[PDB]
RNA sequence: GCGGGGUGGAGCAGCCUGGUAGCUCGUCGGGCUCAUAACCCGAAGGUCGUCGGUUCAAAUCCGGCCCCCGCAACCA
RNA sequence: CCGAGGGUAGGGCCCGUGACUGGGGCGAAGUCGUAACAAGGUAGCUGUACCGGAAGGUGCGGCUGGAU
RNA sequence: UGGGAGAGGGUGGUGGAAUUCCCGGAGUAGCGGUGAAAUGCGCAGAUACCGGGAGGAACGCCGAUGGCGAAGGCAGCCAC
RNA sequence: CGAUGUCGGCUCGUCGCAUCCUGGGGCUGAAGAAGGUCCCAAGGGUUGGGCUGUUCGCCCAUUAAAGCGGCACGCGAGCUG
RNA sequence: GAAUGCCGGCAUGAGUAACGAUAAAGAGGGUGAGAAUCCCUCUCGCCGUAAGCCCAAGGGUUCCUACGCAAUGGUCGUCAGCGUAGGGUUAGGCGGGACCUAAGGUGAAGCCGAAAGGCGUAGCCGAAGGGCAGCCGGUUAAUAUUCCGGCCCUUCCCGCAGGUGCGAUGGGGGGACGCUCUAGGCUAGGGGGACCGGAGCCAUGGACGAGCCCGGCCAGAAGCGCAGGGUGGGAGGUAGGCAAAUCCGCCUCCCAACAAGCUCUGCGUGGUGGGGAAGCCCGGGUGACAACCCCCCGAAGCCAGGGAGCCAAGAAAAGCCUCUAAGCACAACCUGCGGGAACCCGUACCGCAAACCGACACAGGUGGGCGGGUGCAAGAGCACUCAGGCGCGCGGGAGAACCCUCGCCAAGGAACUCUGCAAGUUGGCCCCGUAACUUCGGGAGAAGGGGUGCUCCCUGGGGUGAUGAGCCCCGGGGAGCCGCAGUGAACAGGCUCUGGCGACUGUUUACCAAAAACACAGCUCUCUGCGAACUCGUAAGAGGAGGUAUAGGGAGCGACGCUUGCCCGGUGCCGGAAGGUCAAGGGGAGGGGUGCAAGCCCCGAACCGAAGCCCCGGUGAACGGCGGCCGUAACUAUAACGGUCCUAAGGUAGCGAAAUUCCUUGUCGGGUAAGUUCCGACCUGCACGAAAAGCGUAACGACCGGAGCGCUGUCUCGGCGAGGGACCCGGUGAAAUUGAACUGGCCGUGAAGAUGCGGCCUACCCGUGGCAGGACGAAAAGACCCCGUGGAGCUUUACUGCAGCC
RNA sequence: GAGCUAGCCCUGGCCAGGGUGAAGCUGGGGUGAGACCCAGUGGAGGCCCGAACCGGUGGGGGAUGCAAACCCCUCGGAUGA
């Protein structure tokens, strides 16, 4: 049946993307946190 | 004269439609339409602030001319009478001798191809538009400004009217479609005659689907929900109201007056509505 | 199992707050009418379901008994 | 081939009967009231409407087959 | 052909009297109702009195034992 | 109660005997035939249907007879629901 | 040494289940150390509105080639979507950007909010919508509207010529629109040809034929031809389109109108450029100077912005055309012609799937286009079949029980069972024919019946063509033939009577309930006069609505018919300027503290003093409620009638053992041989009753009852058969569970149901196929129940607050 | 976090083929004129049958599954809410 992951690159980037995070106080904290933990990618990789 | 159908389906048994006899033109004046944004009852927060709305026919909004002191003394001819899906009434297309074209709502009896006019000197005649102080006492009147130069606010729906009871200073006494006696300022423009399409309330929507076309979504009774949803929710089996019948938001809904008690316009209402 | 009730012939007061049994109808005698009813004037009939106790004194207060209506008997 | 009739299916008319139900007729001495005949004690009748244990009553309009 | 009477019918218009209600005034101890009363209404200012307003319905006098209509029935006044 | 699945039905049986039938007896208010009551006896048998979820019970048509109880109200790692 | 401990390791079950659609396989030949599994050939089966082909999303080298087989592949592997390496994606015209706008996002102005931030006009961003210039063939192992070949076209810059009042971010036009139905003419696509081209073939009894088989086209500028779309021309006035305007709008006059003319598309033709089958020979070569024509069917696509009808009344902005404004008219714009200029990103491969989403090469999910032929009334239905693609990544045997999926059945025919559950039956078309009832539509495919193939003869009408032949589509009549059977295979209603509920089509608990529930048109109450009420928000601001009482909110009821009674004492709401009570505040009789005193400081009664509350009224389609005992008639029985107590008033019409009736399987009637169900009545209604609507109601229902006909393996009562499993052999190989185990029956005993204790009885050791009585078998720290001064959802005249409102 | 799901907004797309035959319109009859009747033409509808597509009614299988909702046989809607 229809599962819950239906990939969409525009939807992925307009929702979790770098610019989506920077626009919002909570988003900037995600970047600050994932940067402080040392994550290799701060943001989902989507091929655009 | 509302139109009936034979009962060749269940729904055609009682469905009635308007006869559209007065209509003389079937597509709008391109220079006078502009797109109507459907809201689905949602406000700018994205939130339903009016339940049960949405999903009706697409419409073009037709720019109606509710101020007619815009063109005092310039007579217009009545070019056509047209279907407006944004209001219960039919609208009339006017060609002023200026060449400017405009829309008004069409009073009862208005004849396609007749002269209408606005101004303190206009003839007391179906379609003309004088400030209230020059219209004779006892006249039926429609599209009435509430305040001078603010726009026709009163008596705009199909078949409705207002009657002038008397004058008292810078003010006249109107009996509204609701039956209330109000004091409206004399310099407020109005339009002699009653709004047309008086048969509009005799329409029988006929079936659920016809209401969906008009943008009305199904309306679910409080008594059918659960307590988390509505004062009438819950109960094992059916249930009487079990309290003063109330809205979803708590307040009583059988008799509770809701007009603000200290509203400035209270000084201008002589009698609340009948009936 | 929890509750209320039982008093002239009928239906009800008085019981809480001990000493005084009351109201309407009915029944009995007379009146009026040709006569009956209605109406008017008078009268009788209740030891207060019962046994026991409390008290100077019990329809009344407290117990046991007979009765007569009720409300209830849910989770499996 | 037609063909008495036989068989399956579905109709129409009549008759008999049926728990129960409706009013009707009749029946020496039943219970309740007193509607009508006198202005019958609210003049009667009336078509309709609603109501009421019952006769009836009331509204609207009609008739004199109404008295003084 | 020329004339006459008429609440004959239909439409639209409109005139005064009255009842009710509403607002202003003035005013106070009762009003109303009946066989008699009571319900009811009234010092939260009624009834009675003047001025204003709204609204519906019916047309006093003329009016008759009258007139019109096929009947049912038709009455302020005005035009068609 | 860190679970022993709870009515009935179906299937499959097995046992008890306080015996419904069939076998053997005594008494009879046992003439015969057919009954009644008690004793012995558990080998075998103990039907098909209508109604209701029903157990049970009533009813139809038979029968030699249409027994009553136990097996976790026998049997859901056998079925049903 | 125990914590259903934690981490890891290795056991058990076990060589067990399984190896993922039952579309299906067999042989020969290759390669290789090794072959059921890789390659080739022949035979067989399967998909064919796909199981074929092409786009988009998503995936991201999976594509091609060479060399490999440790791991991955459910077996094998020499193969592979696997390992190593090399190669591969080419555009002015396809898609997107350098163009436009939609919701929405954002946001100079501006508004609001402790901070963070939230709004918001224009503007900007935003596409699968608008706009915009490429078609055919060839080539590579792998890209191709991209490379090459042919024939076409677009923009930008510059130049030349001719013309022109040129000029825009501004004005106007246009772009520009729905749903159903639909005309004419085309094309796509297809069928036939006794015409044209073709390697051949003659079998096995006949056939050298008007024989079989194969094929008979694609693209194209100007011009031309057919069919369509769009479009009035001149003039005079002008005050409107937020400056101007010769444009546009309005008025008048002349002329032109189902035309013509101009313009623009589609189709046809068209200089040219291509392509081109079977079959044979090794993807190719030949065929081949291949031929390339006629008739018919014919779109849902094209002409297209076409036509008609209807109501629910159907985007924007740019490109484009026109009008002018500053400005400038040595300029600029328009037309024609020429040379030059033309950038960035995508392009491999998969794509109904073994490469996407489902942890798997997973019987599931995934949007658009093409989707051939014959027959069956039609069709994308069904059977077979083309092109093309496949046999589903374990096989070989055997022929038990048992399970699954399937076929048949003597006599009976619901006797099965909670229930005809299930499975039969019926089944398409054509004609005959069809009841109660009804809202006149219906009920209706009611019911029930008859026909249905093949052959010959006669014949009526249409389409194309021409009016004929041919082809093609509807038919009518007569005579015959065959079989058990003619919708001969596949696809394709069982029907009727009767209740309950709900009017109806609709909607619902994704994943145990599809219903009688929700919705619904309709009816009623109530709020709301507009800066509305109401709703979201601290606010600004939104929605309501660019709506205005024939409107919008809330509430109940729920098509329709006939109807909806009595109670306002309590609660709610509405009304009520009196009176009562009432907080802050006003007032300040009268006191008090202190100081030498002036003074400073505190207490403070009467009285004035909102809403709310009381108090007086109204109000039921507001919350709600609508009695008890006793007596009475000339047989009895029962009470129309009376008596009395209580109420705010004592249930009206109509229904009634009911989705409601406890006693209850009430009583009677019907249906049955028999009826706790069912249907019709009765009425002492435990405990109906009128918008939580009362009583009916044609029609409708995958709802729930009851009956009958039909037909049946449901059953008496089971039998046989098929295939996939199970079973045996080779390969690969789990699981939950498990204190350890050398793990019998009876009668007892025991924490009261013992393989483990006692006594007796029985039993040689170890397996395999089977059955499920036990191991209080497995699973899940019982949902029930209680306990915890544990938790959470919900309610209210529980407490206490808060938003909101007054 | 609305790439599942529920609703709404904008913009596109999809619904084989059969059946029934409303209003209107045309003609004929009828009347003082009408209503109205009949035939044709017409193509209405939360209309009828049935693929796609959307569903999920009954039964059976599956139940350490092909699948953490599947498969088979039946069945509902299919121009509309
Ligand atoms: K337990
Ligand atoms: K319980
Ligand atoms: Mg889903
Ligand atoms: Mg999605
Ligand atoms: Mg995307
Ligand atoms: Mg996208
Ligand atoms: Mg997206
Ligand atoms: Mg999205
Ligand atoms: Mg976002
Ligand atoms: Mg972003
Ligand atoms: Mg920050
Ligand atoms: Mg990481
Ligand atoms: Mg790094
Ligand atoms: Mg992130
Ligand atoms: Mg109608
Ligand atoms: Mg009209
Ligand atoms: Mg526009
Ligand atoms: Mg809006
Ligand atoms: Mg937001
Ligand atoms: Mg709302
Ligand atoms: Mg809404
Ligand atoms: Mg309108
Ligand atoms: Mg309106
Ligand atoms: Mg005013
Ligand atoms: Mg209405
Ligand atoms: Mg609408
Ligand atoms: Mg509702
Ligand atoms: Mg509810
Ligand atoms: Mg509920
Ligand atoms: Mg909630
Ligand atoms: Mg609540
Ligand atoms: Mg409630
Ligand atoms: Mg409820
Ligand atoms: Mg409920
Ligand atoms: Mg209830
Ligand atoms: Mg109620
Ligand atoms: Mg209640
Ligand atoms: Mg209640
Ligand atoms: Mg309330
Ligand atoms: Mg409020
Ligand atoms: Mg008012
Ligand atoms: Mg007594
Ligand atoms: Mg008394
Ligand atoms: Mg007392
Ligand atoms: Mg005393
Ligand atoms: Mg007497
Ligand atoms: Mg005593
Ligand atoms: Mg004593
Ligand atoms: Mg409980
Ligand atoms: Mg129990
Ligand atoms: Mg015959
Ligand atoms: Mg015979
Ligand atoms: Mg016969
Ligand atoms: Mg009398
Ligand atoms: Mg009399
Ligand atoms: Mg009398
Ligand atoms: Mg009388
Ligand atoms: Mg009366
Ligand atoms: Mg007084
Ligand atoms: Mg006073
Ligand atoms: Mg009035
Ligand atoms: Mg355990
Ligand atoms: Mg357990
Ligand atoms: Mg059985
Ligand atoms: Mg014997
Ligand atoms: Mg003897
Ligand atoms: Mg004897
Ligand atoms: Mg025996
Ligand atoms: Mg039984
Ligand atoms: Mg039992
Ligand atoms: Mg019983
Ligand atoms: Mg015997
Ligand atoms: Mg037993
Ligand atoms: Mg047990
Ligand atoms: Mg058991
Ligand atoms: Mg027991
Ligand atoms: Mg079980
Ligand atoms: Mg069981
Ligand atoms: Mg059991
Ligand atoms: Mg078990
Ligand atoms: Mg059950
Ligand atoms: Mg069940
Ligand atoms: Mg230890
Ligand atoms: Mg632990
Ligand atoms: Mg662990
Ligand atoms: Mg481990
Ligand atoms: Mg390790
Ligand atoms: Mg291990
Ligand atoms: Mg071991
Ligand atoms: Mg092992
Ligand atoms: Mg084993
Ligand atoms: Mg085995
Ligand atoms: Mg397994
Ligand atoms: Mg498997
Ligand atoms: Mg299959
Ligand atoms: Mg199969
Ligand atoms: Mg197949
Ligand atoms: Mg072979
Ligand atoms: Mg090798
Ligand atoms: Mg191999
Ligand atoms: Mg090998
Ligand atoms: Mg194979
Ligand atoms: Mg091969
Ligand atoms: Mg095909
Ligand atoms: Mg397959
Ligand atoms: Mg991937
Ligand atoms: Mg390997
Ligand atoms: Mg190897
Ligand atoms: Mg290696
Ligand atoms: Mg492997
Ligand atoms: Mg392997
Ligand atoms: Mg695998
Ligand atoms: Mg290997
Ligand atoms: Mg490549
Ligand atoms: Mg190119
Ligand atoms: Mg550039
Ligand atoms: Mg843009
Ligand atoms: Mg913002
Ligand atoms: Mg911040
Ligand atoms: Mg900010
Ligand atoms: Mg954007
Ligand atoms: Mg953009
Ligand atoms: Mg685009
Ligand atoms: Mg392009
Ligand atoms: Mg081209
Ligand atoms: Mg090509
Ligand atoms: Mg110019
Ligand atoms: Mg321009
Ligand atoms: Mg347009
Ligand atoms: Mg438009
Ligand atoms: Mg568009
Ligand atoms: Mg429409
Ligand atoms: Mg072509
Ligand atoms: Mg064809
Ligand atoms: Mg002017
Ligand atoms: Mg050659
Ligand atoms: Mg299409
Ligand atoms: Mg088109
Ligand atoms: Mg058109
Ligand atoms: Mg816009
Ligand atoms: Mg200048
Ligand atoms: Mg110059
Ligand atoms: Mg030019
Ligand atoms: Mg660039
Ligand atoms: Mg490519
Ligand atoms: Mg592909
Ligand atoms: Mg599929
Ligand atoms: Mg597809
Ligand atoms: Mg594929
Ligand atoms: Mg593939
Ligand atoms: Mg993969
Ligand atoms: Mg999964
Ligand atoms: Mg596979
Ligand atoms: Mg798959
Ligand atoms: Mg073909
Ligand atoms: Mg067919
Ligand atoms: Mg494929
Ligand atoms: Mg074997
Ligand atoms: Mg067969
Ligand atoms: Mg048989
Ligand atoms: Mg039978
Ligand atoms: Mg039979
Ligand atoms: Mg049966
Ligand atoms: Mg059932
Ligand atoms: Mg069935
Ligand atoms: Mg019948
Ligand atoms: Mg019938
Ligand atoms: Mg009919
Ligand atoms: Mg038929
Ligand atoms: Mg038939
Ligand atoms: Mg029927
Ligand atoms: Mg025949
Ligand atoms: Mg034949
Ligand atoms: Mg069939
Ligand atoms: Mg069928
Ligand atoms: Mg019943
Ligand atoms: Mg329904
Ligand atoms: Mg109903
Ligand atoms: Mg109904
Ligand atoms: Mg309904
Ligand atoms: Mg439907
Ligand atoms: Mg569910
Ligand atoms: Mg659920
Ligand atoms: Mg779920
Ligand atoms: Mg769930
Ligand atoms: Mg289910
Ligand atoms: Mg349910
Ligand atoms: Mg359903
Ligand atoms: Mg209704
Ligand atoms: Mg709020
Ligand atoms: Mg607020
Ligand atoms: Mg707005
Ligand atoms: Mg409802
Ligand atoms: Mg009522
Ligand atoms: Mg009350
Ligand atoms: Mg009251
Ligand atoms: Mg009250
Ligand atoms: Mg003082
Ligand atoms: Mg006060
Ligand atoms: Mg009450
Ligand atoms: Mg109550
Ligand atoms: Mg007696
Ligand atoms: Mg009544
Ligand atoms: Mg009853
Ligand atoms: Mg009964
Ligand atoms: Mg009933
Ligand atoms: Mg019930
Ligand atoms: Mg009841
Ligand atoms: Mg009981
Ligand atoms: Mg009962
Ligand atoms: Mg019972
Ligand atoms: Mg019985
Ligand atoms: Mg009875
Ligand atoms: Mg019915
Ligand atoms: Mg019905
Ligand atoms: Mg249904
Ligand atoms: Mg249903
Ligand atoms: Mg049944
Ligand atoms: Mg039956
Ligand atoms: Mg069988
Ligand atoms: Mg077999
Ligand atoms: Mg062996
Ligand atoms: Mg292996
Ligand atoms: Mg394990
Ligand atoms: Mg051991
Ligand atoms: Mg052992
Ligand atoms: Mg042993
Ligand atoms: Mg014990
Ligand atoms: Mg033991
Ligand atoms: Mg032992
Ligand atoms: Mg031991
Ligand atoms: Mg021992
Ligand atoms: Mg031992
Ligand atoms: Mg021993
Ligand atoms: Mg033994
Ligand atoms: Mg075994
Ligand atoms: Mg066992
Ligand atoms: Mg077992
Ligand atoms: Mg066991
Ligand atoms: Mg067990
Ligand atoms: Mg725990
Ligand atoms: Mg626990
Ligand atoms: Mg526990
Ligand atoms: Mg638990
Ligand atoms: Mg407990
Ligand atoms: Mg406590
Ligand atoms: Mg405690
Ligand atoms: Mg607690
Ligand atoms: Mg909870
Ligand atoms: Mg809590
Ligand atoms: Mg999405
Ligand atoms: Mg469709
Ligand atoms: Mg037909
Ligand atoms: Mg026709
Ligand atoms: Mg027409
Ligand atoms: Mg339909
Ligand atoms: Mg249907
Ligand atoms: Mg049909
Ligand atoms: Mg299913
Ligand atoms: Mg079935
Ligand atoms: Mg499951
Ligand atoms: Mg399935
Ligand atoms: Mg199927
Ligand atoms: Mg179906
Ligand atoms: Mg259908
Ligand atoms: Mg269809």
């Amino acid at each position: 049946m229809k599962r819950t992951w239906q990939p969409n690159r525009r939807k992925r980037a307009k929702t979790h993307g770098f610019r989506a995070r920077m626009r919002t106080p909570g988003g900037r904290k995600v970047l600050k946190r994932r940067r402080q933990k040392g994550r290799w990618r701060l943001t989902p990789a989507v091929r655009k | 004269a509302v139109k009936k159908f034979k009962p060749y389906t269940p729904s055609r048994r009682f469905m009635t439609v308007a006869d559209f006899s007065e209509i003389t033109k079937t597509e709008p004046e391109k220079s006078l339409v502009k797109p109507l944004k459907k809201t689905g009852g949602r406000n700018n927060q994205g939130r339903i602030t009016v339940r049960f709305r949405g999903g009706g026919h697409k419409r073009l909004y037709r720019i109606i001319d509710f101020k007619r002191w815009d063109k005092v003394g310039i007579p217009a001819k009545v070019a056509a009478i047209e279907y407006d899906p944004n209001r219960s009434a039919r609208i009339a297309l006017l060609h002023y001798v200026d060449g400017e074209k405009r829309y008004i709502i069409a009073p009862d009896g208005l004849q396609v191809g007749q002269q209408v006019v606005a101004g303190p000197d206009a003839p007391i005649q179906v379609g003309n538009a004088l400030p209230l102080r020059f219209i004779p006492v006892g006249t039926v009147v429609h599209a009435v400004e509430l305040e001078p130069k603010k726009g026709a606010k009163l008596a705009r729906a199909a078949g409705t009217s207002a009657q002038i009871q008397g004058r008292e200073g810078d003010y006249v006494i109107l009996r509204l479609p609701s039956g209330e006696l109000r004091k409206v300022h004399g310099e407020c423009y109005a339009t002699v005659g009653a709004v047309g399409n008086a048969d509009h309330k005799n329409i029988v929507l006929g079936k659920a689907g016809r209401s969906r076309w008009l943008g009305r979504r199904p309306h679910v009774r409080g008594a059918a929900m659960n307590p988390v949803d509505h004062p009438h929710g819950g109960g094992e089996g059916r249930a009487p109201r079990g309290r003063p019948p109330a809205s979803p938001w708590g307040w009583q809904t059988k008799g509770l007056k809701t007009r603000k008690r200290r509203k400035p316009s209270s000084r201008f209402i002589i009698a609340r509505r009948k009936k």
